[PDB]
């Protein structure tokens, strides 16, 4: 419930810190700004004009304390602190033509964009440079949200081609092997291990469960699908009222929280018993908008807790304000809400 | 396509319900013949404009979510062709089931690929 | 026939295709263009919507993830009005370049046309768009009606006056 | 607190009269701060002080200003009056009750050579016939078939200003009509027939029509009155003579704004069983079936009309009134 | 001005200033300038032989001839007469004036010599009202513009003038105006009947080389004995005469209004628009 007014226009991604001590953003221009927390009033800290165009994706590899980010410039930067200075490196893509995120293991980091190839990237230290693997298998639109799974070996991405598919970026230069998943056992880089069955809507969401078994998306066809590998990779989708969502995680095992095009954050519990999604309603309850934000969310990251038990939500939109949400109060506020 | 018959008989019985709830049976929105899809939507498009508009309420909330989004594409394909005075028992209709379905109905009629 | 549920369907189906994204080209280099208006990407482009509340006045909407494109054939009871009608929506396309959210030539059987792109739908209200093509018809027609008045109560007193010598 | 001790202080030296012969100076400076007393501060003070005693220092106010002859003190009391007005409906009931409005039409006779002062005049007189509840059979004396014709001479030609009394004098007519009584007893009609020269009127009368705002309902209150527009349109159009007034041309663009004004109002409201009985009026009073012209579309909407099926009673009471007008041939 | 301007006011001024700076006796300074006039009148004043003591005032019309064939050089002599002097070469009608030897009334001369296209035009209309006057039925077509032609023809008089519209908008609001126009007999019914004809010219106006189109017109003015009269000649002739300048000038004015009206909309419409925004 704590929304902070820091600009005027939309904005793009949000980022954190390690021990969430700062965070990063970027307002739809040609650098990206990193704002600090000292006392009740925000002050920014770091700019960071390397980029050439409007800043797409960015993301902050919390125990390597550095940040990628990719946008429109066609260009990746894998931007470390030196000094008094974050320095930036040019970190090839080797795309022709909007999505990162690090892996668990924050040594390689999967860029998503509109080249139809999802292009993972590790860092070579033999060369003191970074290389991008591009994998296109089964690939026919952008890649809108990239998340990983625990096993930091397989990624999730939902493309504009109406599915979300589960993909193996797994660079066997750069990591040990991977363990047997319930999502399958064999898993090399560019194998297909899973896939979405709708034919209709974008899926600008997806996201994957902290114990690694089931994996969820959000569809721009007023519809939200979560896949479980526990019941044969069972496929639960449901159709909100509201309009589409944008961003979707996972606060529990068991319940979900996003927002989207309503404008307003939502929760949903899935009950593993019957097999099917539920809606949990609006944990969002209050210009002339009966919400905090006045426009769409434009991603929700978690602050701190994990995806099994989250004790805090970050929510940015596209209505330039930072939301910040608690579990605790939100639970203590709706009393007719089941986590 | 769906059965004439089916739907013949209710009316002839005047459970509106009925034909309503079989009218909407195995749309034909993977058949790629354009006079299939005609066909049905003619044939909705009939079905809703004999119903009277008092009753409407019962019939509309008797229907499912599926349904609801069925019957929001098949009301938009009937919206191309107005005629016979249609468009005002089409924009009630549109009304209940802008209602009913909320905006998740008409989203889901915008974002669909294969379609009456 | 004509009823206020007309633009309440045209209201809630403005409100469901103002959920547009910024999005670059995947055909050009660093280009950013509307999706609705090349129309190059028929994997981005939805099911365009048509709303008819009679057979002369309607409006047709045509979405999609990086615009939305409405157009608005208005009523035509007379000759008169006809050509009112055209000369409004000819001045109004002439001042395309202040109306960021109108464009500078109508859709093709269509009276008027503007398109809503993603830029205008990320630094405006979806709201007060909404609301504004809500007002933008019922203006329409209040502004045609009392010009029409307007200009017969003219033609009239200059009759009268020249009649009067 | 203080508001109410300078209100009763001003209105009790102002009854003393005394004030009549006072200074110019001393009696504005009195005026003012009653004037800005009802402007500035509390409703419900305003309203207790002003009915206080049964509206002693209204009457009071009322009977100064009937004896005063001052043009700016009058102008004063004028506004004074509007702000009593807008107070509530209690103060407008009894300075309607009260001979003000007589009082008011006689120096909007005499004194001419006012512009601001007779405008004042006019919409404070809008202002008290706005709720048309009483109606004493003396003010009749006073404001009748001349006045009528003094008002409609008034929008016909014109005085040699603004000019933005025209419409204000319009105002007033549709507010003094408000009140009115059928065709037979109707003095604004009887004047209509008397002179149906005036076409500027009809054009007016039209644009009022076709803008769809009341230019009579200015302020809130509990009961609102009936539309001014439409009863006026209906005591015109109740006879051929006050139909008399419409031109050739007229009589067809008034057809298409009712038309058109009927087919564009949704099921539920209640202006459209009223503008149905205007349509209805309209075409028994008016030649409507002598060029024929817009009753096809007419027809259609009609037939639309009335196979609303509607559960509410407005739209059941709509019905019934097209019903009643089903001269169908 | 509501109606339109009779008399030349380039003209008036012009000898306005001669006259008043002749009349101090003050130097003779020299005059040359090119004016013109509603449907398509070509006036040119200059010094004659370069003497500043003369000063000549020209005036050139396409329809000069026929103008002249029905008595032109009559009443411009009865008008004008020690005035009237040779025509200038190339102009059709030339006045002159001599700066030594001048009247003491100087405004009735000005009012007059600014008229001159209404007294050159003036001689139809009063050669048909005198034929109505005596009687004589049984008895013209004059070329104004280029593309327009007036034709005037027992107990009343017509005066049917075949104009062009060329806007297609001004077809439609000139239609207007002469629809309200012939029902123009409710405001005065003392005033002359009012005819209008949209694409065929009238049955007497029928087979004569008669140019019919959807962007023509042909306005019937019927006028009687109360205004053909010779009290009331001038008034009625200087409106006649001027009747489709008025015409045009009125719709293109309500073209400008509605022009106004639009930019006002625009800017409510804008405002809504701007109120849409977040600051």
């Amino acid at each position: 419930m704590a929304y902070h007014s820091f600009l005027v226009e939309p904005i793009s991604c949000h980022a954190w810190n390690k021990d969430r001590t700062q965070i990063a953003i970027c307002p739809n221009n040609h650098e990206v700004h990193i704002y600090e927390k000292s006392g009740n009033k925000w002050v920014q800290v770091h700019e960071l004009k390397e980029h050439n165009g409007q800043v797409t994706g960015i993301d902050w590899a919390p125990d390597s304390n550095r940040i990628v980010t990719c946008g429109t410039d066609r260009n990746a930067y894998v931007w470390t602190l030196k000094g008094r200075t974050w320095k930036p490196t040019l970190v090839i893509l080797r795309i022709n033509r909007r999505c990162v995120r690090w892996a668990p293991n924050e040594k390689k980091f999967a860029v998503g964009s509109g080249s139809r190839v999802i292009s993972i990237c590790y860092f070579e230290q033999e060369n003191d440079w970074w290389v991008c693997k591009h994998i296109k298998k089964p690939i026919r639109s952008t890649v809108l949200s990239l998340d990983w799974h625990p096993n930091s070996v397989l990624l999730a991405a939902g493309s504009c081609d109406f599915k979300c598919r589960i993909f193996s970026a797994y660079i066997k230069e750069v990591e040990e092997r991977p363990a047997p998943t319930p999502w399958g056992s064999k898993m090399p880089f560019g194998e297909l291990m899973f896939e979405s069955s709708s034919s209709c809507g974008w899926v600008h969401g997806v996201c994957f469960s902290a114990n690694g078994s089931r994996v969820a998306w959000v569809s721009h066809d007023s519809t939200v699908c979560l896949a479980d590998a526990d019941k044969k990779m069972a496929v639960a989708t449901l159709a909100s009222e509201t309009l589409p969502l944008l961003a979707v995680t996972f606060i529990t095992e068991s319940s979900l929280v996003a927002a989207g095009h309503d404008c307003f954050p939502v929760l949903f519990t899935y009950d593993s018993a019957a097999g099917k999604l539920s809606f949990g309603g609006r944990l969002d309850v209050p210009a002339g908008l009966d919400s905090l934000h006045k426009n769409s969310v434009s991603q929700i990251s978690v602050l701190s807790g994990g995806k099994a038990k989250c004790s805090q939500f970050c929510t940015t939109g596209m209505d330039g304000g930072m939301s910040i949400w608690d579990v605790r109060s939100l639970e203590s506020a709706l009393k007719d809400l089941k986590i | 396509g769906p059965d004439e018959g089916e739907v013949d008989s209710c009316l002839r019985q005047g459970n509106m319900t009925a034909a309503l709830q079989a009218a909407l049976k195995n749309p034909p929105i993977n058949t790629k013949s354009q006079a299939v899809k005609d066909r049905a939507g003619s044939i909705v498009l009939k079905v809703l404009i004999s119903f009277k508009a008092n009753d409407i309420e019962k019939a509309v909330q008797s229907l499912d979510k599926n349904g609801v989004d069925l019957l929001m594409k098949y009301i938009y394909k009937g919206f191309e062709s107005p005629s016979d005075n249609s468009s005002a028992v089409l924009l009630q209709w549109h009304e209940k089931a802008l209602a009913a379905g909320g905006v998740g109905s008409i989203v889901r009629v915008l974002t669909a690929r294969k379609t009456v | 026939a004509t009823l206020r549920p007309y633009l309440s369907a045209v209201r809630a189906t403005l409100q469901a295709a103002l959920c547009l994204e910024n999005f670059s080209s995947q055909v050009v280099e660093r280009h950013n263009k509307p999706e609705v208006e090349v129309r190059s990407s028929k994997e981005l482009l939805l099911q365009p919507v048509t709303i008819s509340r009679n057979e002369k006045e309607k409006v047709l909407i045509e979405g999609s993830i990086n615009s939305v494109r409405v157009s608005i054939a208005v009523k035509q009871a007379d000759e008169i009005e006809k050509i009112l009608c055209h000369k409004f929506m000819r001045f109004m396309m002439m001042r395309a370049e202040n109306f960021f959210i109108l464009r500078r030539k109508p859709v093709e059987g269509y009276d008027i046309s503007f398109l809503i792109t993603n830029f205008h739908t990320e630094q405006m209200y979806k709201h007060k768009l909404v609301d504004f093509v809500i007002h933008f018809m019922e203006e329409i027609d209040k502004e045609i009606s009392e010009m029409k008045l307007s200009v017969n109560a003219r033609a009239r007193i200059v009759a009268e006056e020249f009649l009067k010598n | 607190c203080h508001d109410q001790q300078r209100l009763e202080v001003i209105f009790a030296d102002l009854a003393r009269s005394w004030a009549l012969y006072e200074d110019e100076g001393v009696i504005r400076c009195y005026l003012e701060e009653l004037l800005h007393i009802l402007t500035d501060a509390d409703p419900e003070v305003c309203k207790k002080m002003c009915k206080r005693n049964e509206f002693e220092s209204v009457l009071a106010l009322v009977a100064y200003y009937q004896m005063e002859h001052r043009a700016s003190l009058r102008l004063l009391l004028l506004k004074c009056f509007g702000a009593m007005c807008s107070l509530d409906a209690a103060i407008i009931s009894t300075l309607v009750s009260s001979v003000l409005p007589v009082e008011l039409a006689r120096d909007m006779q005499t004194d001419t050579q006012d512009h601001q002062k007779l405008c004042y005049s006019a919409l404070i007189l809008a202002m008290v016939f706005s709720m048309g509840e009483a109606v004493p059979y003396a003010h009749y004396e006073h404001l009748g078939t001349p006045f009528a014709q003094f008002l409609l001479n008034i929008v016909e030609d014109g005085l040699p200003t603004t000019e933005q009394l025209p419409d204000l004098c319009v105002n007033l007519l549709l507010a003094l009509n408000l009140h009115l009584p059928a065709a037979d007893q109707n003095v604004i009609m009887a004047a209509l027939s008397k002179h149906a020269n005036v076409k500027i009127f009809s054009e007016k009368l039209l644009l009022l029509l076709n803008r769809g705002d009341d230019p009579v309902r200015i302020f809130k209150h509990e009961p609102q009155p009936p539309h001014s527009v439409l009863k006026f349109l209906q005591d015109v159009f109740g006879s051929p003579a006050t139909a008399a007034i419409f031109y050739h041309t007229d009589m067809m663009a008034l057809i298409d704004i009712t038309v058109r004004h009927i087919a564009d109002l949704s099921p539920g409201d209640k202006l459209r069983m009223e503008y149905l009985s205007l349509m209805h009026a309209i075409v028994r009073t008016t030649p409507y079936l002598q060029h024929r012209h817009r009753l096809p579309d007419l027809q259609a909407i009609l037939r639309r009309i009335l196979n609303e099926e509607e559960t509410s009673p407005q739209c059941q009471m709509d019905r019934m009134i097209v019903r009643e007008m089903c001269k169908e041939f | 001005m509501i109606l339109l301007e009779v008399n030349n006011r380039i003209i008036e001024e012009t000898l306005a200033l001669k006259f008043e700076n002749a009349a101090a006796g003050n130097k003779p300074e020299a005059v040359e300038v090119t004016f013109a006039d509603f449907d398509g009148v070509l006036y040119h004043i200059s010094n004659p032989n370069g003497d500043k003591t003369k000063v000549m005032v020209s005036i050139s019309l396409k329809f000069y001839k026929e103008l002249q064939a029905h008595g032109a050089d009559e009443l411009l002599k009865r008008v004008y007469g020690s005035y009237l002097v040779n025509p200038e070469s190339g102009y059709n009608v030339s006045l002159l004036y001599d700066l030594e030897n001048l009247p003491a009334s100087k405004d009735s001369i000005v009012h007059q010599a600014g008229m001159l296209k209404r007294n050159c035009f003036a001689s139809v209309f009063e050669k048909y009202f005198q034929f109505q006057e005596e009687g004589k039925e049984g008895e013209a077509v004059i070329h104004y513009r280029d593309d327009e032609t007036m034709y005037v023809e027992k107990d009343r008089v017509t005066v049917v003038f075949s104009t062009v519209f060329k806007d297609d908008d001004d077809v439609v609001i000139g239609k207007v105006f002469m629809q309200e126009f012939k029902e123009g007999r409710r405001a005065s019914h003392t005033a002359p009947q009012v005819l209008f004809s949209h694409r065929e010219p009238p049955l007497e106006l029928k087979d004569t080389d008669a140019a019919v189109g959807d962007n023509i017109g042909y306005i019937t003015f019927v006028l009687f004995p109360r205004h053909t009269n010779a009290s009331a000649r001038d008034n009625t002739i200087n409106l006649i005469h001027t009747f489709r300048d008025y015409l045009h000038y009125h719709i293109k004015c309500s073209k400008a209004y509605i022009h106004t009206r639009m930019r006002a909309k625009t800017s409510d419409f804008l405002k809504v628009l701007n109120r849409a925004r977040p600051d």
